[PDB]
RNA sequence: CGCGGCACAUCCACCUUGUGGUGGGUGUGGGUAGGGGAGCGUCCCUCAUUCAGCGAAGCCACCGGGUGACCGGUGGUGGA
RNA sequence: AUGCCGUGGUGUAAAGCGUGGCAGUGAGACGGCGGGGGAUAAGCUCCGUACGUCGAAAGGGAAACAGCCCAGAUCGCCGGC
RNA sequence: UAGACGGUGAGAGCCCGGUACGCGAAAACCCGGCACCUGCCUAGUAUCAAUUCCCGAGUAGCAGCGGGCCCGUGGAAUCCGCUGUGAAUCCGCCGGGACCACCCGGUAAGCCUAAAUACUCCUCGAUGACCGAUAGCGGAUUAGUACCGUGAGGGAAUGGUGAAAAGUACCCCGGGAGGGGAGUGAAAGAGUACCUGAAACCGUGUGCCUACAAUCCGUCAGAGCCUCCUUUUCCUCUCCGGAGGAGGGUGGUGAUGGCGUGCCUUUUGAAGAAUGAGCCUGCGAGUCAGGGACAUGUCGCAAGGUUAACCCGUGUGGGGUAGCCGCAGCGAAAGCGAGUCUGAAUAGGGCGACCCACACGCGCAUACGCGCGUGUGAAUAGUGGCGUGUUCUGGACCCGAA
C-alpha cells in the first residue's frame, strides 16, 4: 500500500503557523522560518519565566528603598529591623503597602527602627 | 543463498562436548633446537579459546 | 454433547453423539490467533511490483560534466531522487505462506468446534432439500427454523450436489467439505450445520 | 462464543518493529552508526583484523585426518533397557526404534551406564565389555 | 528552602498477592554518540458495530482539550 | 610527605565481579601541579596526575568570553535564605 | 441451479447488458472410430561337437601440451581437443581414483526415441490487504510522437464542465477580447481559461503602531487606542430598545524597560569571516529472498520434535519417514565406551559424565555422611512455528567520480 504523505504532513504545519501570527517577515508566512523562530520563542519564555521571579523582586526592592527613604532609614536597615521584630511580610506585599497606603508603611518603619540594635556598628 | 562456514577456521577450531571451542598452540612447528623441553611441553595439547576471542570464532564456525 | 438430527419439513429422527476428544478441548485463544493469521497470509496473492533504478528504461549515460556548471552532480537520469526514477526498497513479488505445524492447526480447529458446541450451536440435519432438484425458498425457510443469526457454515458432503446448489446464493452462508474444515471459517460462523453423512465422516477421520 | 474480534495474541509475542532513521526523537540521523569510516557506509568482514595476521592464520591446523570408512554406531545404555522394559523379554534392533531410544535404519550398540535388574535378552551389534556383565548377571543373554 | 503537578527506582503494610493495581516512607529525573522502555498520526485488509445526498472526504476559520507526537466540538466551503 | 598491595572494624541502596545481546569510541581542547624537546620563548610540542572544567553543561560572576571562579536546569509560583 | 461484475440522474438479485443453468454451426481447421488403401510374417525349432570365422580402426592404449571435473599438475584415475607412435575379436578389450595381481561389473569406436522439465511477442477467460496522473510501462493526451544528434542512439510534457450541452436566445459598453442585465441548471459558489481549489507570490478596503532613531526581528514586563460580549448605580422613553459613563473580560495592535550571536553539517571549538539552503507544493533514504547463522520474547508438542519434493482436494485443508536437529562422550585415527586419549604406570593431567533436606539403613562413628538401598518421587529438555535485535550472501541505508 502506497501512502501519499500529505494529510499527515499538513498537521505540524498549521499549528506552527497559528502560533507564529504577529511576526514580521518570512517568520510568519513560511513554515521553515516559523519553526526556527518557535525554537527561539519558546526558549525565550523558559528563560524568562524563571528570570521574572528575579525581576519583580528587583522592582519591589527599589520601591521599598524609595519609600524607606521618605522615613529616613535605608533598605539595609529596614529588613534587619523587620526580621528582628519577627515581621515575615514578603516584599511584594511590603511594596504594595508603600505605594497604596503611606500611613501603614510608616508604622512598619517605626517598628523596624525601634527593634534594631542600639549600636548598629558594634560587634554582636 | 545457504550460509557458508569459513573454510579455514574449521581446520583450526573444533568443539568439545559442552560447547567449548578448543584450538592448538603455535611456536612448535620448526626451529626446535634452542627450545628446551619445558617450553615444547607447555605448547602441547589443546586449550580453550580465550574469553575475548570467542565471538569471532563462533561466527566463523557457524 | 448430544445433538439431535433434524429433518427438512419434519421432526427429530435420531441422535448423533459428539465425542469429547474432538468437541470438548479447552478453548486456547493464543493459538487460534496464530492459525487464523497464518491462513489469511496464505490468501494474499502477493502480486505487487515496482521498478528499481536498474530496470526503469534508459538512464544509461551520465548527463553532463561533474565540474564546471554549478549544478549538482547526478550520475544517471533515473536515480531514485529524480521525478520518474526508480523506486528504492519498493515492493517485489512476495510469498506469505507460513509453515504452521500440523498439531497447532488440528488443535485449533478442535478448539473452534468445541467453543460452538459448548454453547449449543452444532446442528445436524439429514439433508437440506428433500428432493433431487435444488430449491432455495425451502432451504432458506429450513435454516430459519434452526437459527435466526447472520452467519451459517453448512458442512455437507462432496457428492451431494442437489443441496450444495441450494445454498450457494444465500447472503451469509458458506459451503465447505467435511475434510476442508478450517479455523477461519468456523470462527466467522455463528452456527455450524453438519449433515449426518458429513459428521460421521469427520468423527471417523479422527477416531 | 469465540468470534474473530475476540482473538488476541499472547501478551508479549508481537513487539513493535524498530524503524530507524525517522527523527531525533528516536534513532535519528545516523541510524546507530555515528562514525565517518568503514562502518558508516559499508560492512567490515569478520575474517579481517585490521591487517595483522588473523586468528585463523596464527593458530595451526588441528592435527590429522577424518576417516572415510568410520562405521559409527548408535547408543542405548543398559540403564534405559531397564526403564523402557520393566519385565524382560526379547530386545531386538527393531523394538528399540519403536520405543524411541535409537534411530531408524542404523546399527545399535548397548553400553553399560546404569543398573539392570530385569531379565532382558538383547540382540544388537558389538556389545560393550561392561554390558556382557550386567546382562548375564541377571540371567540374560547377548547374541549377535 | 516553602506550597502544588508529573515520572522512575527501591522500601514498608495489604488483595488473584508481579498478569498486577491500592496506600504512605525515602532517594532520584542536564545530556551528544550510543543502548533500553513505552506511545501518536496517515493509508490499506478482515471481524464486529455505527454515521452518511436531512450533505461523507478534503480544505478554511473560530472556541476548547491532553505530560509529548497531536485530539475534539461548532460554523463555512464542498459533493461520495 | 603522598601513592599502591593485603587484613580487622565502622560507614554507604542505585558500588563491584562473572557470563550473553547491542554498541558507539580509538583526530581531543584549555586551566592548576610535576618533568622532557625548544632559547627554561610561544594560543609550541610530547608525557604524568581516583586532578578539574569543556567535549556532552544551561543558570549567576570575570564589561563581552567553549576550557577560569560559584553551582549541576523534572514542570509551575507577581514567595523566603 | 440467478446476492459475480458493470451500467442506469446517488449504496439495485426483481430497470438494462447479463450471471446460474441450458440449447447452437452452412463451411473451414483440429481430434477420434470404421472402411478403402499401404506394409509385414507364414519355416524353423531343439539337443550336441567346440576345430575354424566374425562381433563397428588411423578408433582405443602409451607419449607431448592444454581444457574441464571437489581436485589450481599434484601420487592424478575416469572424461574431451590437437600432434606424433599405433594393437587385438572372447584365453578379446575397457572400468572399479597412480600401480600391479586376484575377484566382481560391463561389452566402446554405427543410429533413432514419447513422457516428467524450461519459456510467453501473441489469443481468450479469471485474480490482487498492487498503481490512480510527479504514481503505474518511456507512453491514460499527435508516443517511440514532437524535439535534440551528421550518425549509432537519446527522448519529454499535456486526462476530469454537467445527470443532460440544456454551451449564456435577446438587449447594453466596446473595433474586438472581455464584461453587465436577463436566461438554462439542483448548483454558473460547474461558463469549453471549466469538479474540489490548499501554499508560495500579487493587489484593494480597513483597526492599531511608525518620520531623534543603531531593531538574529523575538520573549518577559507595559501604558495608550480600537473592536465585540456582560454585572453594577444611573437616563428610566422599560413590553420598550439595553441610552451614556465607571468596573471586569475575549480578540487585534505594542509607545516603552530588561534579557537575547538564525537553522544545519562538520568539528578541539562556529553566529561565523568553515560547508549547505532564493521561497512554496509534491516526490526522495536500513527494504526483501533463504526450514540460512547467533542470541532473546511467545505459542505447540515434549525423550521426542518436524516434515521437503510430491500426491488428492472448487482455498488457507488432509496425507507424505526420505531427511534434519536432539538421543553420550574421548581420540590424529584403528578403536574403546560413563568413560577415553597421552604414558612403561590403579602416577599426574586434558576434555566429558555423576542429585539429597531426611528417616531407615550404615565394619555404625564423640560427633559430622562418606559406601548402598525400595520411595521420602531433589529438577534436568530438547525440537518446531510466528515476532524482535544483529548478521552472512546478493545492488543491501541513499546519492557521487575520473
Ligand atoms: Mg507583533
Ligand atoms: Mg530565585
Ligand atoms: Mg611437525
Ligand atoms: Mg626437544
Ligand atoms: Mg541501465
Ligand atoms: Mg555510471
Ligand atoms: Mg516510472
Ligand atoms: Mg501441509
Ligand atoms: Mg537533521
Ligand atoms: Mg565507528
Ligand atoms: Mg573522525
Ligand atoms: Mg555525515
Ligand atoms: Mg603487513
Ligand atoms: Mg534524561
Ligand atoms: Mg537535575
Ligand atoms: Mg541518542
Ligand atoms: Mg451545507
Ligand atoms: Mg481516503
Ligand atoms: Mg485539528
Ligand atoms: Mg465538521
Ligand atoms: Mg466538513
Ligand atoms: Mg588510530
Ligand atoms: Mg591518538
Ligand atoms: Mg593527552
Ligand atoms: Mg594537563
Ligand atoms: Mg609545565
Ligand atoms: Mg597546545
Ligand atoms: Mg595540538
Ligand atoms: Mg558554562
Ligand atoms: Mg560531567
Ligand atoms: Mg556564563
Ligand atoms: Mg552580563
Ligand atoms: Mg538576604
Ligand atoms: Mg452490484
Ligand atoms: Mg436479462
Ligand atoms: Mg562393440
Ligand atoms: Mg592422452
Ligand atoms: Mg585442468
Ligand atoms: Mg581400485
Ligand atoms: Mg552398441
Ligand atoms: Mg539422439
Ligand atoms: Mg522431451
Ligand atoms: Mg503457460
Ligand atoms: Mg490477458
Ligand atoms: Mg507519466
Ligand atoms: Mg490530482
Ligand atoms: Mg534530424
Ligand atoms: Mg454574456
Ligand atoms: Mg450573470
Ligand atoms: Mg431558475
Ligand atoms: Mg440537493
Ligand atoms: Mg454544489
Ligand atoms: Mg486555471
Ligand atoms: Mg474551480
Ligand atoms: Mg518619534
Ligand atoms: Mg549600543
Ligand atoms: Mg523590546
Ligand atoms: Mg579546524
Ligand atoms: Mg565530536
Ligand atoms: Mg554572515
Ligand atoms: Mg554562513
Ligand atoms: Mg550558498
Ligand atoms: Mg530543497
Ligand atoms: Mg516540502
Ligand atoms: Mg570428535
Ligand atoms: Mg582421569
Ligand atoms: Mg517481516
Amino acid at each position: 500500500a502506497r501512502v501519499k504523505r500529505a494529510v499527515n504532513a499538513h498537521k505540524k504545519r498549521r499549528s506552527i503557523l497559528k502560533a507564529s501570527r504577529g511576526y514580521r517577515g518570512q517568520r510568519s508566512r513560511l513554515y521553515r522560518k516559523a519553526k526556527e523562530q518557535q525554537l527561539h520563542s519558546l526558549n525565550y519564555a523558559y528563560r524568562d519565566r524563571r528570570a521574572r521571579k528575579g525581576e519583580f523582586r528587583k522592582l519591589w526592592i527599589a520601591r521599598i528603598n524609595a519609600a524607606a527613604r521618605l522615613n529616613d532609614i535605608t533598605y539595609n536597615r529596614l529588613i534587619q529591623g523587620l526580621k528582628a521584630a519577627g515581621v515575615e511580610v514578603d516584599r511584594k506585599n511590603l511594596a504594595d503597602i508603600a505605594i497604596s497606603d503611606p500611613a501603614a508603611f510608616t508604622a512598619l518603619v517605626d517598628v523596624a527602627r525601634a527593634a534594631l540594635p542600639e549600636d548598629v556598628n558594634a560587634p554582636s | 543463498p545457504k550460509a557458508k562456514t569459513h573454510s579455514g577456521a574449521s581446520k583450526r577450531f573444533r568443539r568439545t562436548g559442552t560447547g567449548k571451542i578448543v584450538r592448538q598452540k603455535a611456536n612448535r612447528r620448526h626451529l626446535l633446537e634452542h627450545k628446551p623441553s619445558t617450553r615444547t611441553r607447555r605448547l602441547d595439547g589443546r586449550t580453550v579459546v580465550a574469553a575475548n576471542d570467542t565471538k569471532r570464532v563462533t561466527s566463523l564456525l557457524n | 454433547l448430544k445433538i439431535d438430527v433434524k429433518t427438512p419439513a419434519g421432526k427429530v429422527d435420531g441422535a448423533i453423539e459428539l465425542p469429547a476428544e474432538l468437541f470438548d478441548v479447552p478453548a486456547n485463544i493464543a493459538l487460534m490467533h496464530q492459525v487464523v493469521t497464518a491462513q489469511r497470509a496464505a490468501a494474499r496473492q502477493g502480486t505487487h511490483s515496482t521498478k528499481t533504478r536498474g530496470e526503469v528504461s534508459g538512464g544509461g549515460r551520465k548527463p553532463y560534466r561533474q565540474k564546471g556548471t554549478g549544478r549538482a552532480r547526478q550520475g544517471s537520469t533515473r536515480a531514485p531522487q529524480f521525478t520518474g526514477g526508480g523506486v528504492v526498497h519498493g515492493p517485489k513479488p512476495r510469498d506469505y505462506s507460513q509453515r504452521t505445524p500440523k498439531k497447532m492447526i488440528a488443535a485449533a480447529l478442535r478448539g473452534a468446534l468445541s467453543d460452538r458446541a459448548r454453547n449449543g450451536r452444532i446442528h445436524a440435519i439429514t439433508e437440506l432439500v428433500e428432493g433431487q432438484n435444488p430449491s432455495t425458498k425451502s432451504a432458506r425457510a429450513f435454516l430459519a427454523s434452526l437459527t435466526e443469526r447472520k452467519q451459517v457454515l453448512v458442512v455437507i458432503g462432496r457428492s451431494d450436489e442437489a443441496g450444495a446448489k441450494s445454498v450457494r446464493n444465500l447472503p451469509g452462508v458458506h459451503i465447505l467439505a467435511p475434510d476442508q474444515l478450517n479455523t477461519y471459517d468456523v470462527l466467522r460462523a455463528d452456527d455450524v450445520v453438519f449433515s449426518v453423512e458429513a459428521l460421521n465422516a469427520y468423527i471417523a477421520a479422527n477416531t | 462464543t469465540l468470534k474473530l474480534h475476540d482473538l488476541r495474541p499472547a501478551r508479549g509475542s508481537k513487539i513493535a518493529r524498530t524503524r530507524v532513521g525517522r527523527g531525533d526523537g528516536s534513532k535519528g540521523k545516523t541510524a546507530g552508526r555515528g562514525t565517518k569510516g568503514t562502518r558508516a557506509r559499508k560492512q567490515v568482514p569478520v575474517t579481517f583484523e585490521g591487517g595483522q595476521m588473523p586468528i585463523h592464520m596464527r593458530l595451526p591446523k588441528l592435527k590429522g585426518f577424518r576417516n572415510r570408512f568410520r562405521t559409527e554406531y548408535e547408543i542405548v545404555n543398559v540403564g534405559d533397557i531397564n526403564r523402557l522394559f520393566p519385565q524382560g523379554g526379547a530386545v531386538g534392533v527393531d523394538d528399540l526404534v519403536a520405543k524411541g531410544a535409537v534411530r531408524k535404519n542404523a546399527l545399535v550398540k548397548v553400553l553399560g551406564d546404569g543398573k539392570l535388574t530385569a531379565k532382558v535378552d538383547v540382540s544388537a551389534h558389538k556389545f560393550s565389555g561392561s554390558a556382557r556383565a550386567k546382562i548375564t548377571a541377571a540371567g540374560g543373554s547377548a547374541t549377535e
